[PDB]
DNA sequence: CGTCTGCCCGCTATGAGCGTTGCATTTATCAGGGTTCTGGTCCACAGTAT
DNA sequence: ATACTGTGGACCAGAACCCTGATAAATGCAACGCTCATAGCGGGCAGACG
């Protein structure tokens, strides 16, 4: 399921990062260069495919949402972040001078007796700490968390132990607030990204929730598992009687007595239910009385992936003002947008884009997010309250 | 199994399954048989166990560690291997491999003796807080389960307790610090500890794995050192020097606790046969006595060497 | 490996590794009844051959799949249409192992993850819609968090078919309709006789033949 | 009432009342085979009517009951004789009632 | 001042999840034989006193 | 130079774990009943019409 690299030890300049084998084989520690240039993707556009037929033009423009990505500011402070609290979370669960040898005993009681607070052990603490995403659905908290994470080898293997270390897993929540489907949720993308049975061997037996909630934070040390992903945490809003509460309670006992590192995700409306809160926004056309840079820098970097013959390199003012007119700031419309532009421009036969073409193609093909875009555009409290996740 | 422990140093097998079954929270013993092996008809042995080979599968991406070295230097091998003598040494080694737990208890002289000495479980009060200063863990060891002595080399004595491996035969158990020791005072008679620091040795030796003197070499090599002693009478024995000799090295008191207890006016006699002609080989712990008796500047490997020489 | 020793060495400044596929392309297409969203799918999709063999692999690539919704609005009861559309389609039983009760809906749709890229599906269709409003199974934010979550795990591009009843079942919130509308969404009308001042050519084109 | 309590706890000498007692004897006899045990016994309790119907109370007084231990020596089947005698003399199912249901002893 | 139109609301049906249960399978228990290990034995061998 | 005795070696069987068989008791699991959330119907009861 996922590739086993061997690991080979490098020299951290860091003391307390002195000799552990999990932190010691990450790969090092990049820079703010390598902040902006490690996550860029851009459509080769290859001037040998510009003159091809109707059908191939239209089915190579078709890549450019999956394909593009331009790191915005938010995601440098992301990446420290991430980068701190993934390395971090192992300083006390050292496999070397007997420390995680020490948070593995300790949790066998909790199997045994039940209870998640019997620490056999007074001398073993907790070292990680926790993080919270919040923002407007189509910011990019997912496909810039996949582009983030994904500079990590996830299954590393260590020869001097045999441990199998997991660098980040991720898993999201039950459709509703269910008790017993995140704690198989886990094992369910554990044993998919090792090729082992978990799953089938953990909670078939009949355990009751308080077993289940103890073997899967025993599991998940035996594997020295770095950072825990949670997707769609407002999925427990609507939970059961208590589990809006008792897992909750359980995020806050993982992280500050087990000692796993874990993030959660969720739009604006999981903020009721309530940990550092990061809240991301959509990109503002005037940040200090003149355009912003990063708009700017976004769209003259969009706009030079063009399939249409007629195609025009400068980017005029009225069209960059429809555009974010009609897109109100979020990422996935902008592209979205474009592309349909795109679409309909060849499929039309005139091929140069152009603000009415813009208005028509919303118009008519973006029928079902118009009230939230509108309410956006209002920017009035009262409208905005239903609907458009702000 | 996704992840085996490696075996620390000096420790038993038993002890590596069962931290394997703690370290992932696998309380019911049935289950723990069957994700580590795949049947559930074995029976957990502390030393000279079996279906080594499927445990040396787990641990197959660690380049360091065969099967060999798990029967040499994790199992108490070395305390059968260089008495034995060698087909029957090979014979045992190759069915360590395998699933047969009943002929390797019969290639192997007490191992047949169908009897589990002490099954109880043993521990030494300062042993475990040298592990859990070093380690952070602590393991069953290969010093402690001696075949007949209940003794740490090192310490005092080894403090028992109750429970015992054939108590469950189904199941591993790991020790736990809480039940560190218990203060009480226990004595160790001073020639039994040298017995066990002398016997220690054996353990971690390289040499004791390819010194396996045959049974005629044993019976000409103790004939021609009680010549040498002079109190070999004309193809017999004086019954009553060695006797003197032992009986000056070892007192009464520790005869009895290791179940050696010399009768003199009876013919045959733990001490009475190895003079005369050897028919099977017997245990290590009787030649330990005779050596320690007879000649104390030669070590238990300098023994082998010139047991093996000539 | 060498990527990463490249890296760990200091000769190659960054690197990237493997990668996970982002969220699966959504159409919806609502249109009034008796104006053709069903046989328009099914003169479309036949011009490709459902079941492939490929014989250097051993996959039998379903190229579509095409189930209906059911009239309780139940959530098991359209997880399990998936099983019993497969066997159509296929010769094996499905519905007989992965169909049990024990089975709670989440696993359900863990279940039509492994089998749906086992073969290599390639579209999954789901017609009417709008049977899912006001269900007795559950609330209103039980399934527009069920959709959500299938189009989030399964990966192959999702189809819906629908009556403009169903719409105000996708314009509840930003999330629905981001992922409802995700490749564009169609809406179909009937036609008319004129368009602007000039009789319409597609009524003419339909009548006369 | 102390007799529930035996059954629901288990523990046949957890008694509530202080007040209640126990008066009874034992005995057991031992002969030869051959001398005529068990036919003495029949003529000397032929003279009790068994099952007693009382009227002013509605308990049907069983006076006196007879099994014979199992070949096995099993621990189920003699705590099962007593019920397959216990509705031969009184025409009830007490053995469908206790027997089948899944019980320690 | 009675009623008859909206509002209450008691009630029937339905489905998903959880708790409960009986059967087949597994596990344990005991009797009988056996075959090689061993436990001691008798006899030959050899060294010796008359 | 010849009888008496201590001792090692070949050797009868006792027996103890292993195998086989039948019989009784303890679980795992597939099937069934209990509980709660949710949507709706139509009859009976408080305000307005005559
Ligand atoms: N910074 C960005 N640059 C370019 N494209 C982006 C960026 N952020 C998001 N996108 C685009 O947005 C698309 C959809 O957004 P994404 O999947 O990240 O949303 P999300 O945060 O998971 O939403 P939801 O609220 O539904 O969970 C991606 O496929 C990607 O192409
Ligand atoms: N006192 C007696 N007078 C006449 N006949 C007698 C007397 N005692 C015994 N018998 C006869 O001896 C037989 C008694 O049989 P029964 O089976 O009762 O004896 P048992 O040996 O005591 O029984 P059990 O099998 O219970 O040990 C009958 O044939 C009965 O007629
Ligand atoms: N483009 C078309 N040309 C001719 N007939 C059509 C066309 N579209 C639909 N029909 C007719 O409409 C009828 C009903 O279509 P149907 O498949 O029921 O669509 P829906 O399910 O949306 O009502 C079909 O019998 C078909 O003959
Ligand atoms: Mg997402
Ligand atoms: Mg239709
Ligand atoms: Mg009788
Ligand atoms: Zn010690």
């Amino acid at each position: 399921g996922a590739t086993r690299i061997q690991a080979v030890y490098r020299d951290t300049g860091v003391e307390a990062y002195r000799d552990n084998p999990f932190i010691e084989a990450l790969p090092p520690l990049q820079e703010s260069v390598n902040s902006a240039a490690s996550l860029k993707s851009s459509l080769q556009l290859t001037s040998s495919d510009l003159q091809k037929s109707r059908v191939i033009r239209a089915h190579t423009i078709c890549r450019i949402p999956d394909d593009y990505f331009q790191p915005l500011g938010t995601h440098l402070l992301l990446s420290e972040r991430i980068s701190v609290m993934i390395r971090g979370g192992y300083v006390g669960r050292n496999p070397k001078t007997g420390d995680l040898q020490k948070h593995l005993q300790n949790g066998y009681e909790r199997v045994q007796t039940g209870e998640l607070e019997t620490f056999r052990f007074e001398e073993a603490r907790s070292t990680a700490q926790s993080l919270l995403l919040i923002g407007c659905s189509g910011s990019g908290k997912t496909t810039s968390l996949h582009r983030i994470l994904a500079t990590y080898p996830q299954v590393i293997y260590h020869r001097e132990l045999n441990v199998e270390q997991v660098v980040y897993l991720k898993i999201d929540c039950s459709h509703n607030g269910s008790l017993k489907e995140i704690c198989l949720n886990f094992f369910r993308a554990l044993d998919r990204a090792l090729g082992s049975n978990y799953e089938r061997r953990y909670g078939l037996k009949r355990h009751g929730i308080e077993t289940m909630l103890a073997l899967m934070s025993q599991i998940a040390n035996a594997h020295a598992l770095g950072l825990l992903v949670i997707d769609e945490i407002q999925h427990l809003s609507r939970s059961r009687s208590g589990g809006s509460q008792e897992m909750l309670n359980f995020f806050v006992t993982m992280v500050n007595i087990i000692g796993v590192p874990v993030m959660l995700i969720g739009t604006p409306k999981a903020r009721e239910i309530f940990f550092g809160a990061i809240f991301w926004d959509p990109i503002q056309q005037t940040q200090r009385g003149k355009p912003n840079q990063e708009w700017i820098a976004f769209t003259d970097n969009l706009w030079q992936l063009q399939l249409l013959q007629r195609k025009d390199a400068l980017l005029s003012d009225e069209v960059r003002d429809v555009w974010y007119e009609l897109s109100q700031g979020v990422m996935d419309i902008v592209v979205k947008l474009f592309v349909l532009a795109q679409l309909r421009a060849l499929a039309l036969g005139n091929e140069r884009i152009t603000a009415g073409l813009l208005r028509q193609v919303y118009q008519d093909e973006l029928k079902p997010v118009h009230p939230m875009l509108e309410a956006l555009r209002s920017g009035i409290p009262e409208r905005i309250a239903r609907y458009s996740d702000l | 199994m996704r992840n085996f422990p490696v075996p620390y140093s000096n420790e038993l097998i038993y002890s590596t399954i069962a931290r394997a079954g703690v370290y992932q929270g696998i309380v019911s013993p049935k289950q723990l048989l069957d994700e580590v092996y795949g049947n559930r008809k074995v029976v957990a042995t502390l030393g000279l166990p079996s279906h080594l080979g499927v445990i040396a599968r787990h641990l197959h991406q660690t380049g360091r560690y065969a099967v060999q070295q798990l029967i040499y230097e994790h199992t108490l091998f070395p305390l059968y291997a260089p008495f034995v003598g060698k087909e029957r040494r090979d014979e045992a080694i190759r069915l360590m491999e395998y699933q047969a737990q009943g002929a390797v208890h019969l290639m192997l002289g007490v191992a047949a003796s169908r009897v589990k000495s002490d099954n109880r479980f043993r521990y030494c009060p300062d042993c475990v807080a040298l592990q859990l200063n070093r380690y952070g863990e602590a393991f069953w060891q290969r010093d402690w389960y001696l075949p007949a002595l209940p003794y740490c080399p090192k310490h005092g004595a080894l403090v028992f307790f109750d429970r015992a491996v054939d108590d469950h035969r189904h199941q591993f158990w790991a020790l736990g610090h809480t039940e560190l020791l218990s203060d009480y005072p226990k004595d160790s008679l001073s020639q039994l500890t040298a017995l066990a620091a002398y016997i220690a040795p054996l353990l971690d030796a390289p040499r004791a794995q390819e010194l396996s003197p045959s049974l005629e070499q044993w019976t000409l090599f103790y004939q021609r050192l009680a010549q040498d002693l002079g109190l070999t009478k004309s193809k017999h024995i004086r019954h009553d020097l060695v006797a003197e000799r032992v009986r000056q090295t070892f007192s009464d008191e520790a005869l009895e606790k290791l179940d050696l207890k010399l009768a003199e006016n009876k013919d045959t006699c733990w001490l009475k046969s190895i003079f005369r002609k050897h028919r099977k080989a017997f245990s290590y712990l009787q030649h330990s006595i005779v050596w320690q008796a007879l000649l104390p500047k030669l070590t238990v490997i300098e023994a082998l060497q010139q047991a093996s020489a000539l | 490996q060498n990527g990463y020793e490249r890296v760990q060495t200091g000769e190659l400044e960054t690197f990237r590794f493997e990668e996970a596929r982002s969220t699966a392309q959504s159409l919806l297409l609502i249109g009034c009844s008796g104006s053709g969203k069903t046989t328009s799918l099914h003169r479309i999709l036949a011009t490709y051959p459902q079941v492939i063999y490929h014989r250097e692999l051993n996959v039998e690539q379903v190229v579509y799949l095409k189930i209906d919704c059911s009239h309780n609005g139940s959530l098991k009861e359209i997880c399990l249409n998936f099983f019993r559309a497969l066997d159509r389609a296929l010769g094996s039983n499905y519905e007989r192992r992965y169909g049990l009760k024990r089975h709670g809906i989440e696993t359900m749709l863990a279940l039509m993850s492994q089998i749906a890229n086992a073969h290599a599906l390639g579209l999954l269709v789901i017609d009417e819609i709008q049977h899912l409003s006001r269900s007795r199974s559950g609330g209103s934010q039980e399934m527009l968090n069920f959709f959500v979550t299938m189009v989030n795990i399964i990966g192959v591009p999702v189809m819906l078919i629908g009556t403009p009843k169903a719409r105000e079942i996708f314009e509840a919130d930003l999330r629905s309709a981001r992922r409802g509308a995700g490749f564009g969404a169609i809406f179909w009308d009937p036609i008319q006789q004129t368009q602007r001042g000039k009789p319409n050519q597609e009524w003419i084109a339909f009548t006369d033949n």
